[PDB]
RNA sequence: CAGCUUUACAGAUCAAUGGCGGAGGGAGGUCAACAUCAAGAACUGUGGGCGCCUAUAGAACUUAUAACGAACAUGGUUCUUGCCUUUUACCAGAACCAUCCGGGUGUUGUCUCCAUAGAAACAGGUAAAGCUGUAUUUUUU
Protein backbone atom coordinates (compact mmCIF):
# COMPACT_ATOMS: atom_id res chain seq x y z
CA UNK A 1 0.00 0.00 0.00
CA UNK A 2 0.94 3.29 -0.66
CA UNK A 3 -0.46 6.63 0.40
CA UNK A 4 -0.64 10.38 -2.00
CA UNK A 5 2.09 11.03 0.99
CA UNK A 6 4.71 8.51 0.24
CA UNK A 7 4.16 8.54 -3.81
CA UNK A 8 4.97 12.11 -3.49
CA UNK A 9 7.88 11.72 -1.59
CA UNK A 10 8.72 9.32 -4.60
CA UNK A 11 8.07 11.61 -6.78
CA UNK A 12 10.17 14.29 -4.60
CA UNK A 13 13.46 12.61 -4.79
CA UNK A 14 13.06 11.16 -8.48
CA UNK A 15 12.16 14.52 -10.00
CA UNK A 16 10.93 12.80 -12.88
CA UNK A 17 8.29 13.95 -16.08
CA UNK A 18 5.22 15.42 -13.98
CA UNK A 19 1.97 16.16 -15.76
CA UNK A 20 -0.52 18.07 -13.43
CA UNK A 21 -4.16 18.35 -14.41
CA UNK A 22 -6.42 21.87 -12.46
CA UNK A 23 -9.04 21.52 -10.38
CA UNK A 24 -12.58 23.51 -11.80
CA UNK A 25 -10.50 22.92 -14.92
CA UNK A 26 -10.28 21.34 -18.78
CA UNK A 27 -8.42 23.92 -20.82
CA UNK A 28 -5.43 23.86 -19.69
CA UNK A 29 -2.83 21.17 -18.36
CA UNK A 30 0.69 21.80 -16.98
CA UNK A 31 4.10 20.02 -17.79
CA UNK A 32 6.84 19.96 -15.28
CA UNK A 33 9.02 17.52 -12.44
CA UNK A 34 8.08 18.24 -8.48
CA UNK A 35 10.26 19.77 -6.52
CA UNK A 36 8.27 20.85 -3.41
CA UNK A 37 6.39 19.14 -0.97
CA UNK A 38 4.17 21.28 1.87
CA UNK A 39 1.84 19.26 4.49
CA UNK A 40 -1.48 20.42 2.34
CA UNK A 41 -1.31 19.42 -1.02
CA UNK A 42 0.76 22.46 -2.28
CA UNK A 43 3.62 21.22 -3.85
CA UNK A 44 6.28 23.86 -5.92
CA UNK A 45 7.23 22.40 -9.40
CA UNK A 46 10.35 23.81 -11.04
CA UNK A 47 10.74 22.91 -15.34
CA UNK A 48 7.01 23.90 -15.46
CA UNK A 49 5.33 24.30 -18.46
CA UNK A 50 2.02 25.58 -19.67
CA UNK A 51 0.09 23.05 -21.88
CA UNK A 52 -2.98 23.91 -23.56
CA UNK A 53 -5.18 20.11 -23.96
CA UNK A 54 -5.66 18.51 -27.65
CA UNK A 55 -9.41 18.86 -28.03
CA UNK A 56 2.31 23.12 -28.59
CA UNK A 57 4.01 24.20 -26.16
CA UNK A 58 3.40 27.28 -24.21
CA UNK A 59 5.74 29.46 -21.89
CA UNK A 60 5.81 28.69 -18.47
CA UNK A 61 8.92 28.20 -15.56
CA UNK A 62 9.35 27.40 -12.25
CA UNK A 63 5.69 27.66 -10.15
CA UNK A 64 4.63 27.58 -6.17
CA UNK A 65 1.13 26.55 -7.35
CA UNK A 66 -1.57 26.52 -4.47
CA UNK A 67 -1.85 22.85 -4.45
CA UNK A 68 -5.59 23.24 -3.66
CA UNK A 69 -6.55 23.17 -7.08
CA UNK A 70 -4.71 20.02 -8.13
CA UNK A 71 -6.49 17.12 -9.85
CA UNK A 72 -3.39 14.80 -11.68
CA UNK A 73 -0.03 14.02 -10.89
CA UNK A 74 1.95 11.80 -12.49
CA UNK A 75 5.84 12.09 -11.99
CA UNK B 1 -22.98 12.87 15.93
CA UNK B 2 -24.45 13.98 12.74
CA UNK B 3 -28.25 12.59 13.16
CA UNK B 4 -29.06 12.39 9.53
CA UNK B 5 -25.63 10.89 8.74
CA UNK B 6 -26.59 8.27 11.83
CA UNK B 7 -30.17 7.56 9.84
CA UNK B 8 -27.57 7.29 6.68
CA UNK B 9 -25.69 4.55 8.24
CA UNK B 10 -28.75 2.51 9.72
CA UNK B 11 -30.64 2.86 6.44
CA UNK B 12 -27.47 0.34 4.69
CA UNK B 13 -28.39 -2.45 3.41
CA UNK B 14 -31.79 -1.57 1.72
CA UNK B 15 -32.40 -0.45 -1.74
CA UNK B 16 -31.69 3.59 -1.99
CA UNK B 17 -31.49 5.98 -4.74
CA UNK B 18 -29.18 8.74 -4.27
CA UNK B 19 -28.38 11.90 -6.87
CA UNK B 20 -25.22 14.25 -6.55
CA UNK B 21 -24.33 17.96 -7.56
CA UNK B 22 -23.94 16.40 -11.17
CA UNK B 23 -27.42 15.76 -11.41
CA UNK B 24 -27.25 11.80 -12.40
CA UNK B 25 -29.13 9.56 -10.17
CA UNK B 26 -28.29 6.34 -8.70
CA UNK B 27 -30.30 3.32 -7.09
CA UNK B 28 -29.50 -0.11 -5.23
CA UNK B 29 -27.94 -1.68 -1.98
CA UNK B 30 -26.08 0.63 -0.02
CA UNK B 31 -23.07 -0.83 1.09
CA UNK B 32 -20.83 1.19 3.02
CA UNK B 33 -21.24 5.01 5.14
CA UNK B 34 -18.99 7.09 7.13
CA UNK B 35 -18.94 10.44 8.83
CA UNK B 36 -18.18 12.09 5.51
CA UNK B 37 -20.80 9.98 3.28
CA UNK B 38 -18.54 7.79 1.75
CA UNK B 39 -21.01 5.72 -0.12
CA UNK B 40 -21.11 2.81 -1.96
CA UNK B 41 -23.69 0.48 -3.24
CA UNK B 42 -24.09 -3.04 -5.33
CA UNK B 43 -26.56 -3.49 -8.16
CA UNK B 44 -27.04 0.06 -8.99
CA UNK B 45 -28.70 1.56 -11.68
CA UNK B 46 -26.91 4.67 -13.24
CA UNK B 47 -29.28 7.14 -14.44
CA UNK B 48 -27.28 10.16 -16.13
CA UNK B 49 -28.26 13.60 -15.78
CA UNK B 50 -30.01 13.15 -19.45
CA UNK B 51 -31.69 10.10 -18.30
CA UNK B 52 -29.16 7.84 -20.00
CA UNK B 53 -29.53 4.52 -18.01
CA UNK B 54 -26.54 2.18 -17.25
CA UNK B 55 -27.04 -0.64 -15.29
CA UNK B 56 -23.80 -1.66 -13.16
CA UNK B 57 -22.63 -3.81 -10.48
CA UNK B 58 -21.44 -1.57 -7.80
CA UNK B 59 -20.18 2.12 -7.26
CA UNK B 60 -18.21 4.14 -4.19
CA UNK B 61 -19.17 7.97 -3.98
CA UNK B 62 -17.82 10.93 -2.43
CA UNK B 63 -19.63 12.86 0.51
CA UNK B 64 -19.04 16.27 -1.07
CA UNK B 65 -20.76 15.46 -4.22
CA UNK B 66 -23.56 13.64 -2.41
CA UNK B 67 -27.57 15.89 -3.03
CA UNK B 68 -29.87 13.93 -1.30
CA UNK B 69 -30.38 10.20 -0.79
CA UNK B 70 -34.19 8.78 -1.51
CA UNK B 71 -34.38 6.56 1.81
CA UNK B 72 -37.21 3.62 2.34
CA UNK B 73 -40.62 4.07 4.32
CA UNK B 74 -39.22 1.59 7.13
CA UNK B 75 -36.40 4.14 8.65
CA UNK B 76 -39.98 6.01 9.65
CA UNK B 77 -40.63 3.79 12.21
CA UNK B 78 -37.28 2.76 14.32
CA UNK B 79 -35.37 3.21 16.09
CA UNK B 80 -33.10 6.45 15.77
CA UNK B 81 -35.65 9.11 16.50
CA UNK B 82 -37.28 7.07 19.82
CA UNK C 1 -16.81 -45.73 36.84
CA UNK C 2 -15.87 -44.36 39.99
CA UNK C 3 -17.04 -41.25 38.92
CA UNK C 4 -21.03 -40.86 40.47
CA UNK C 5 -22.40 -38.57 43.08
CA UNK C 6 -18.64 -36.89 42.85
CA UNK C 7 -20.24 -33.43 42.60
CA UNK C 8 -22.91 -34.02 45.07
CA UNK C 9 -19.60 -36.04 47.55
CA UNK C 10 -17.38 -33.19 47.04
CA UNK C 11 -19.80 -30.43 48.06
CA UNK C 12 -20.85 -31.99 51.28
CA UNK C 13 -17.28 -32.76 52.19
CA UNK C 14 -16.65 -29.19 51.22
CA UNK C 15 -19.68 -27.85 53.31
CA UNK C 16 -20.67 -26.18 50.06
CA UNK C 17 -17.34 -24.27 48.88
CA UNK C 18 -16.40 -26.88 46.25
CA UNK C 19 -18.80 -25.87 43.15
CA UNK C 20 -16.82 -29.13 41.26
CA UNK C 21 -17.03 -30.36 37.57
CA UNK C 22 -16.93 -33.13 35.39
CA UNK C 23 -16.27 -33.62 31.62
CA UNK C 24 -15.47 -35.62 29.01
CA UNK C 25 -14.64 -34.15 25.58
CA UNK C 26 -10.70 -35.37 25.45
CA UNK C 27 -11.82 -39.05 24.74
CA UNK C 28 -8.99 -39.94 26.73
CA UNK C 29 -9.74 -43.65 27.58
CA UNK C 30 -7.29 -46.08 30.08
CA UNK C 31 -6.99 -49.17 30.81
CA UNK C 32 -8.92 -50.64 33.91
CA UNK C 33 -6.26 -52.04 36.10
CA UNK C 34 -6.33 -55.86 36.26
CA UNK C 35 -6.19 -58.50 33.47
CA UNK C 36 -9.10 -60.15 31.82
CA UNK C 37 -9.54 -63.57 31.50
CA UNK C 38 -9.30 -65.29 34.78
CA UNK C 39 -11.20 -68.00 36.40
CA UNK C 40 -11.40 -66.68 40.50
CA UNK C 41 -10.06 -63.11 39.93
CA UNK C 42 -12.21 -61.39 42.45
CA UNK C 43 -13.57 -61.56 46.15
CA UNK C 44 -16.75 -59.56 46.72
CA UNK C 45 -20.44 -59.84 45.30
CA UNK C 46 -21.21 -56.21 47.53
CA UNK C 47 -18.12 -54.83 48.35
CA UNK C 48 -15.97 -52.89 45.46
CA UNK C 49 -13.96 -55.43 43.54
CA UNK C 50 -9.91 -54.90 43.94
CA UNK C 51 -8.14 -53.07 41.98
CA UNK C 52 -5.87 -56.38 39.62
CA UNK C 53 -9.39 -58.00 40.15
CA UNK C 54 -11.62 -55.27 38.20
CA UNK C 55 -11.01 -55.77 34.88
CA UNK C 56 -12.48 -59.30 34.86
CA UNK C 57 -15.69 -57.96 36.93
CA UNK C 58 -16.70 -55.41 34.53
CA UNK C 59 -16.21 -57.68 31.26
CA UNK C 60 -18.24 -60.11 32.71
CA UNK C 61 -20.74 -58.28 34.46
CA UNK C 62 -20.91 -56.53 31.33
CA UNK C 63 -21.50 -59.42 29.23
CA UNK C 64 -24.52 -60.28 32.02
CA UNK C 65 -25.80 -57.32 31.42
CA UNK C 66 -25.53 -57.72 27.49
CA UNK C 67 -27.35 -60.97 27.78
CA UNK C 68 -24.61 -62.55 25.93
CA UNK C 69 -23.07 -64.99 29.08
CA UNK C 70 -25.36 -67.85 29.96
CA UNK C 71 -26.55 -67.69 33.58
CA UNK C 72 -24.17 -66.75 36.97
CA UNK C 73 -21.22 -69.14 36.27
CA UNK C 74 -19.65 -67.88 32.63
CA UNK C 75 -16.44 -67.04 31.30
CA UNK C 76 -15.02 -64.81 28.07
CA UNK C 77 -13.19 -66.46 25.64
CA UNK C 78 -11.43 -67.86 22.31
CA UNK C 79 -14.05 -69.31 19.95
CA UNK C 80 -11.55 -71.52 17.64
CA UNK C 81 -10.30 -74.87 17.47
CA UNK C 82 -7.38 -76.67 17.94
CA UNK C 83 -7.67 -77.00 21.72
CA UNK C 84 -6.41 -73.06 21.67
CA UNK C 85 -3.39 -74.56 20.71
CA UNK C 86 -3.46 -76.59 23.50
CA UNK C 87 -3.63 -73.07 25.91
CA UNK C 88 -0.74 -71.35 24.14
CA UNK C 89 0.67 -74.77 24.50
CA UNK D 1 -23.30 6.01 73.23
CA UNK D 2 -20.68 5.56 70.52
CA UNK D 3 -21.02 2.28 68.46
CA UNK D 4 -24.44 1.83 69.29
CA UNK D 5 -25.10 5.70 69.03
CA UNK D 6 -28.59 5.94 67.25
CA UNK D 7 -30.50 2.92 68.00
CA UNK D 8 -29.80 3.16 71.96
CA UNK D 9 -32.41 5.75 72.03
CA UNK D 10 -34.78 4.27 71.29
CA UNK D 11 -33.77 -0.07 71.05
CA UNK D 12 -35.95 -0.71 74.21
CA UNK D 13 -39.56 0.97 73.14
CA UNK D 14 -42.80 -0.57 73.32
CA UNK D 15 -43.50 0.65 69.72
CA UNK D 16 -40.18 0.64 68.44
CA UNK D 17 -40.54 4.10 66.76
CA UNK D 18 -44.06 5.82 67.54
CA UNK D 19 -43.15 9.24 66.05
CA UNK D 20 -40.47 8.82 64.03
CA UNK D 21 -42.45 10.23 61.21
CA UNK D 22 -39.20 9.57 58.55
CA UNK D 23 -38.39 5.92 59.54
CA UNK D 24 -41.84 4.40 60.10
CA UNK D 25 -45.30 4.87 57.96
CA UNK D 26 -46.35 6.46 61.21
CA UNK D 27 -48.19 5.37 64.21
CA UNK D 28 -50.61 2.65 62.48
CA UNK D 29 -46.64 0.76 62.53
CA UNK D 30 -47.03 -0.26 58.98
CA UNK D 31 -44.00 0.18 57.06
CA UNK D 32 -40.58 0.78 58.10
CA UNK D 33 -37.21 2.70 56.15
CA UNK D 34 -34.46 3.05 58.27
CA UNK D 35 -31.21 4.64 56.98
CA UNK D 36 -27.65 3.26 57.07
CA UNK D 37 -25.88 3.39 60.14
CA UNK D 38 -28.78 2.45 62.57
CA UNK D 39 -29.73 -0.88 60.47
CA UNK D 40 -25.82 -1.36 60.71
CA UNK D 41 -26.05 -0.71 64.66
CA UNK D 42 -29.16 -3.88 64.56
CA UNK D 43 -27.19 -6.31 62.50
CA UNK D 44 -24.64 -6.08 65.23
CA UNK D 45 -26.82 -6.16 67.98
CA UNK D 46 -28.49 -9.28 66.26
CA UNK D 47 -25.42 -11.06 65.95
CA UNK D 48 -26.33 -14.03 68.21
CA UNK D 49 -30.02 -14.16 66.74
CA UNK D 50 -28.94 -13.36 63.13
CA UNK D 51 -28.78 -16.03 60.32
CA UNK D 52 -25.23 -16.02 60.48
CA UNK D 53 -24.42 -17.53 57.19
CA UNK D 54 -24.15 -15.82 53.34
CA UNK D 55 -22.68 -18.78 51.37
CA UNK D 56 -26.11 -19.51 49.89
CA UNK D 57 -24.46 -23.09 48.20
CA UNK D 58 -24.33 -24.03 52.52
CA UNK D 59 -27.64 -25.34 52.57
CA UNK D 60 -26.90 -28.61 50.07
CA UNK D 61 -28.69 -31.03 49.81
CA UNK D 62 -30.32 -29.47 53.14
CA UNK D 63 -33.23 -27.23 51.15
CA UNK D 64 -36.71 -27.78 51.75
CA UNK D 65 -37.08 -29.72 48.34
CA UNK D 66 -34.45 -31.86 49.49
CA UNK D 67 -36.16 -32.45 52.73
CA UNK E 1 -10.28 9.96 11.36
CA UNK E 2 -12.96 7.52 9.15
CA UNK E 3 -10.79 6.07 7.22
CA UNK E 4 -12.79 5.45 4.08
CA UNK E 5 -12.89 1.86 3.53
CA UNK E 6 -11.23 1.16 0.32
CA UNK E 7 -9.01 -2.44 0.96
CA UNK E 8 -12.03 -3.91 -0.52
CA UNK E 9 -11.30 -2.07 -3.93
CA UNK E 10 -7.62 -2.20 -3.19
CA UNK E 11 -5.21 -3.47 -5.99
CA UNK E 12 -8.59 -3.36 -8.48
CA UNK E 13 -9.18 -1.67 -11.75
CA UNK E 14 -11.68 1.56 -11.04
CA UNK E 15 -13.87 3.95 -13.34
CA UNK E 16 -13.16 7.54 -11.62
CA UNK E 17 -15.81 9.73 -11.99
CA UNK E 18 -13.79 13.31 -12.09
CA UNK E 19 -14.72 17.16 -12.20
CA UNK E 20 -16.18 18.19 -16.08
CA UNK E 21 -17.21 14.89 -17.45
CA UNK E 22 -13.47 13.33 -17.16
CA UNK E 23 -12.79 9.41 -16.23
CA UNK E 24 -9.73 7.79 -14.87
CA UNK E 25 -9.35 3.86 -15.27
CA UNK E 26 -6.33 2.42 -12.71
CA UNK E 27 -5.58 -0.18 -10.63
CA UNK E 28 -5.22 1.07 -6.89
CA UNK E 29 -1.99 1.07 -5.11
CA UNK E 30 -3.00 3.39 -1.97
CA UNK E 31 -5.24 6.05 -0.32
CA UNK E 32 -5.59 8.66 2.32
CA UNK E 33 -8.51 9.83 5.00
CA UNK E 34 -9.30 12.93 1.94
CA UNK E 35 -9.52 9.81 -0.32
CA UNK E 36 -6.77 11.06 -2.43
CA UNK E 37 -6.16 7.95 -5.04
CA UNK E 38 -3.16 6.56 -5.13
CA UNK E 39 -3.25 4.85 -8.38
CA UNK E 40 -1.72 3.02 -11.59
CA UNK E 41 -2.56 5.26 -14.37
CA UNK E 42 -4.28 4.01 -17.65
CA UNK E 43 -6.35 5.44 -20.24
CA UNK E 44 -8.11 8.76 -20.00
CA UNK E 45 -11.09 9.94 -21.34
CA UNK E 46 -11.13 7.80 -28.45
CA UNK E 47 -9.08 6.91 -25.63
CA UNK E 48 -5.48 7.55 -24.74
CA UNK E 49 -2.85 7.15 -21.38
CA UNK E 50 -1.43 10.00 -19.60
CA UNK E 51 1.37 9.01 -17.38
CA UNK E 52 2.24 5.92 -15.55
CA UNK E 53 1.62 6.06 -12.19
CA UNK E 54 -0.92 8.44 -10.70
CA UNK E 55 -2.21 10.26 -7.60
CA UNK E 56 -5.74 11.79 -8.34
CA UNK E 57 -6.83 14.50 -5.36
CA UNK E 58 -10.12 13.97 -3.13
CA UNK E 59 -11.56 17.22 -3.67
CA UNK E 60 -11.48 16.50 -7.61
CA UNK E 61 -13.43 12.95 -7.22
CA UNK E 62 -17.18 12.67 -8.43
CA UNK E 63 -16.94 9.26 -7.94
CA UNK E 64 -15.20 6.23 -8.34
CA UNK E 65 -16.86 2.57 -10.00
CA UNK E 66 -16.28 -1.11 -9.38
CA UNK E 67 -15.00 -1.89 -12.97
CA UNK E 68 -13.35 -5.73 -11.57
CA UNK E 69 -15.66 -7.50 -9.08
C1' C F 1 -18.77 33.86 30.74
C1' A F 2 -22.79 34.39 26.11
C1' G F 3 -27.84 32.60 23.84
C1' C F 4 -32.61 30.30 24.78
C1' U F 5 -36.32 28.32 28.12
C1' U F 6 -38.37 28.23 33.30
C1' U F 7 -39.39 30.40 38.56
C1' A F 8 -39.15 34.54 43.39
C1' C F 9 -39.16 40.03 42.93
C1' A F 10 -40.64 45.61 42.01
C1' G F 11 -43.85 48.59 39.65
C1' A F 12 -45.88 48.56 35.38
C1' U F 13 -49.41 50.17 29.57
C1' C F 14 -51.55 46.20 30.54
C1' A F 15 -53.00 45.15 24.44
C1' A F 16 -51.30 40.33 22.73
C1' U F 17 -52.36 36.00 23.97
C1' G F 18 -51.85 31.89 26.26
C1' G F 19 -52.15 28.77 30.01
C1' C F 20 -52.90 26.73 36.62
C1' G F 21 -59.90 28.61 36.30
C1' G F 22 -66.23 27.91 34.26
C1' A F 23 -59.05 27.37 39.74
C1' G F 24 -60.90 24.68 46.47
C1' G F 25 -55.84 21.48 50.83
C1' G F 26 -51.92 18.32 53.02
C1' A F 27 -50.04 14.64 56.64
C1' G F 28 -51.57 11.00 58.89
C1' G F 29 -55.36 7.03 61.88
C1' U F 30 -53.94 -0.52 65.50
C1' C F 31 -60.56 3.94 61.74
C1' A F 32 -64.31 1.69 58.72
C1' A F 33 -66.91 0.16 54.24
C1' C F 34 -66.59 -1.59 49.38
C1' A F 35 -63.51 -4.17 45.15
C1' U F 36 -60.09 -7.38 44.69
C1' C F 37 -56.19 -10.80 45.13
C1' A F 38 -53.18 -19.14 42.77
C1' A F 39 -54.51 -17.67 36.76
C1' G F 40 -53.72 -20.83 29.11
C1' A F 41 -47.87 -16.54 33.46
C1' A F 42 -52.25 -15.93 34.34
C1' C F 43 -55.27 -8.96 33.99
C1' U F 44 -58.57 -5.22 32.00
C1' G F 45 -60.75 -1.54 28.73
C1' U F 46 -61.04 0.54 23.72
C1' G F 47 -62.20 1.00 19.04
C1' G F 48 -62.56 -1.69 14.05
C1' G F 49 -63.59 -6.87 10.73
C1' C F 50 -66.84 -10.68 10.92
C1' G F 51 -69.39 -15.30 20.29
C1' C F 52 -65.01 -14.45 18.24
C1' C F 53 -60.69 -12.26 15.08
C1' U F 54 -57.99 -7.43 14.44
C1' A F 55 -55.11 -2.77 15.69
C1' U F 56 -55.25 0.57 20.40
C1' A F 57 -54.77 2.24 25.43
C1' G F 58 -53.61 0.74 29.68
C1' A F 59 -52.50 -2.01 34.07
C1' A F 60 -51.87 -1.34 41.64
C1' C F 61 -51.04 -6.20 44.43
C1' U F 62 -48.72 -11.18 44.69
C1' U F 63 -45.07 -14.27 43.10
C1' A F 64 -40.60 -18.54 39.95
C1' U F 65 -35.64 -22.64 44.85
C1' A F 66 -43.17 -20.57 42.95
C1' A F 67 -46.50 -18.10 45.63
C1' C F 68 -50.90 -12.86 49.44
C1' G F 69 -47.41 -14.78 55.43
C1' A F 70 -39.89 -15.15 53.94
C1' A F 71 -45.30 -17.35 59.16
C1' C F 72 -47.58 -21.22 60.70
C1' A F 73 -51.97 -23.85 63.16
C1' U F 74 -56.61 -26.50 63.38
C1' G F 75 -61.29 -29.34 61.67
C1' G F 76 -63.67 -32.62 58.32
C1' U F 77 -64.01 -36.67 54.71
C1' U F 78 -62.12 -40.82 52.72
C1' C F 79 -57.42 -44.29 51.79
C1' U F 80 -53.31 -46.21 54.31
C1' U F 81 -50.53 -47.22 58.72
C1' G F 82 -49.22 -47.17 64.45
C1' C F 83 -50.98 -47.24 69.79
C1' C F 84 -54.13 -50.51 70.24
C1' U F 85 -58.26 -52.99 70.39
C1' U F 86 -64.70 -50.33 72.34
C1' U F 87 -65.41 -45.06 71.04
C1' U F 88 -63.61 -40.39 71.94
C1' A F 89 -59.15 -38.74 72.24
C1' C F 90 -55.15 -39.99 69.34
C1' C F 91 -49.66 -41.80 65.79
C1' A F 92 -48.32 -39.86 60.80
C1' G F 93 -48.51 -40.23 56.05
C1' A F 94 -51.67 -39.58 51.50
C1' A F 95 -55.44 -37.42 48.49
C1' C F 96 -58.95 -34.09 48.80
C1' C F 97 -61.08 -30.23 51.05
C1' A F 98 -62.75 -26.54 54.65
C1' U F 99 -61.91 -23.19 59.39
C1' C F 100 -59.00 -19.96 61.67
C1' C F 101 -54.67 -16.28 63.08
C1' G F 102 -53.19 -12.77 59.93
C1' G F 103 -51.47 -9.65 54.78
C1' G F 104 -51.63 -6.85 50.40
C1' U F 105 -53.11 -3.29 47.41
C1' G F 106 -56.88 0.06 44.96
C1' U F 107 -61.28 3.11 45.71
C1' U F 108 -64.54 5.50 48.82
C1' G F 109 -65.61 7.49 52.97
C1' U F 110 -65.11 9.13 57.73
C1' C F 111 -61.71 10.54 62.58
C1' U F 112 -57.54 13.39 63.88
C1' C F 113 -53.41 17.04 63.62
C1' C F 114 -51.83 20.82 60.80
C1' A F 115 -53.91 24.00 57.36
C1' U F 116 -56.38 27.81 54.82
C1' A F 117 -54.61 30.87 48.62
C1' G F 118 -59.61 33.09 43.10
C1' A F 119 -55.10 34.43 39.83
C1' A F 120 -49.84 34.86 38.44
C1' A F 121 -47.07 35.85 33.10
C1' C F 122 -46.01 39.88 28.74
C1' A F 123 -41.38 44.82 27.80
C1' G F 124 -37.21 44.01 29.96
C1' G F 125 -33.71 44.15 34.65
C1' U F 126 -32.38 41.45 39.23
C1' A F 127 -31.32 36.60 41.28
C1' A F 128 -31.89 31.37 40.90
C1' A F 129 -33.14 26.21 37.93
C1' G F 130 -33.18 23.00 32.63
C1' C F 131 -30.00 22.59 27.16
C1' U F 132 -26.30 24.78 23.42
C1' G F 133 -21.85 27.82 22.33
C1' U F 134 -16.71 29.09 22.72
C1' A F 135 -11.47 29.49 6.93
C1' U F 136 -6.47 26.53 3.97
C1' U F 137 -10.02 18.76 0.20
C1' U F 138 -16.59 16.17 2.41
C1' U F 139 -20.65 20.67 4.49
C1' U F 140 -19.71 27.04 6.95
C1' U F 141 -15.14 30.72 3.63
MG1 LIG G 1 -70.66 -50.99 73.75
Amino acid sequence: MVPPINCIFNFLQQQTPVTIWLFEQIGIRIKGKIVGFDEFMNVVIDEAVEIPVNSKGTPLGKILLKGDNITLITS
Amino acid sequence: NGIPVKLLNEAQGHIVSLELTTGATYRGKLVESEDSMNVQLRDVIATEPQGAVTHMDQIFVRGSQIKFIVVPDLLKNAPLFK
Amino acid sequence: IESAGFETDLRLSTNGLGMCQLYFWHKIWRKVPGDVLDKDAFIPKLKPAPINSLSRDFVMKTRRRKGISTGGFMSNDGPTLEKYISAEL
Amino acid sequence: SQDDEYVKDWLYDSRPLEEDSKKVNGTSYKKWSFDLPEMSNLYRLSTPLRDEVTDKNYYYLFDKKSF
Amino acid sequence: VSTPELKKYMDKKILLNINGSRKVAGILRGYDIFLNVVLDDAMEINNHQLGLQTVIRGNSIISLEALDA
